[PDB]
DNA sequence: CACACCGGAAGTCCTAATTAGGCCAT
DNA sequence: GATGGCCTAATTAGGACTTCCGGTGT
């Protein structure tokens, strides 16, 4: 019929196939990390999001009044350990 | 109508003469080779409406394709790739978050 | 048609008391849906925080990233921050 | 030094799922 | 205030590739 089959209905659950998973990982957490601005923008709200991936980095977002959550020594710190906790 | 996967592209144009040059077998497994690449590629682009494609880029395509399984790599023969296992591929409730005790609300103030 | 169905908006501040406490409130459901979703859908730590401009703060976040905001150490950088002068 | 390959990341394209603004109710 | 929901219309993704490349191997 078309040229692709559009969006597809997911099951909610964690994704077993890496690649599917990687894949999704990018395209959602593009997103959300837009919706943390859009909101904080729109509304003018604080607003903090961190997103790790499983292969290490850390990405995130934050507001003026919330950056230190991420920028400041004792939150750095705070971040590190959290992740690193055992699994 | 379109539907145009790359590795099917390769078997439209691993299945006529034209093209000779550029895209050839190899045993009959199914294996192949990309003679003349950039132009494969430059078959690809007009194919999908990517004026920029390139080997550059039409490799990566395949490359993926090496984890999902459809076409692997053999070591050395440059431009000779291979499709797995041919000839058989020829085939001619919104607040889930707040009860997931993880979610959690409250006030500013309450921080004493 | 009965409704003008999802109407397009300025990507800035909403200067209007209702619409924005509104709006503030469906968006704050979606985002929180998607962090949910984000971190079971790829099985990754994720860490969400939303103050109302009320002063509710509403908070996600995945077992390893908890201690962010549950323990005391955390609890109260968030005071910290959420408390800074404008 | 060149050149294929390797792969990570993140960005089109087309579509078909999902959100989210006006408005009224809770 | 903060949400629930309807009626629709905006935005997101899933899949299947594309775009940038900095590392390797040969």
């Amino acid at each position: 019929g078309k040229k692709t089959r559009g969006r597809v209905k997911i099951k909610m659950e964690f994704i077993d196939n890496k690649l599917r998973r990687y894949t999704t990982f990018s395209k959602r957490k593009t997103g959300i990390m837009k919706k943390a601005y859009e909101l904080s923008t729109l509304t003018g709200t604080q607003v903090l999001l961190l997103v790790a991936s499983e292969t290490g980095h850390v990405y995130t977002f934050a507001t003026r009044k919330l950056q230190p959550m991420i920028t400041s020594e004792t939150g750095k710190a705070l971040i590190q350990t959290c992740l690193n906790s055992p699994d | 109508d379109s539907a145009i996967t790359l590795w099917q592209f390769l078997l439209q144009l691993l299945q006529k003469p034209q093209n000779k040059h550029m895209i050839c077998w190899t045993s009959n497994d199914g294996q192949f080779k990309l003679l003349q690449a950039e132009e494969v590629a430059r078959l690809w682009g007009i194919r999908k409406n990517k004026p920029n494609m390139n080997y550059d880029k039409l490799s990566r395509a395949l490359r993926y394709y090496y984890v999902k399984n459809i076409i692997k790599k053999v070591n050395g023969q440059k431009f000779v790739y291979k499709f797995v296992s041919y000839p058989e591929i020829l085939n001619m409730s919104r607040n889930d978050y707040i009860h997931s005790g993880l979610y959690s609300s409250f006030t500013l103030n309450s921080l004493n």
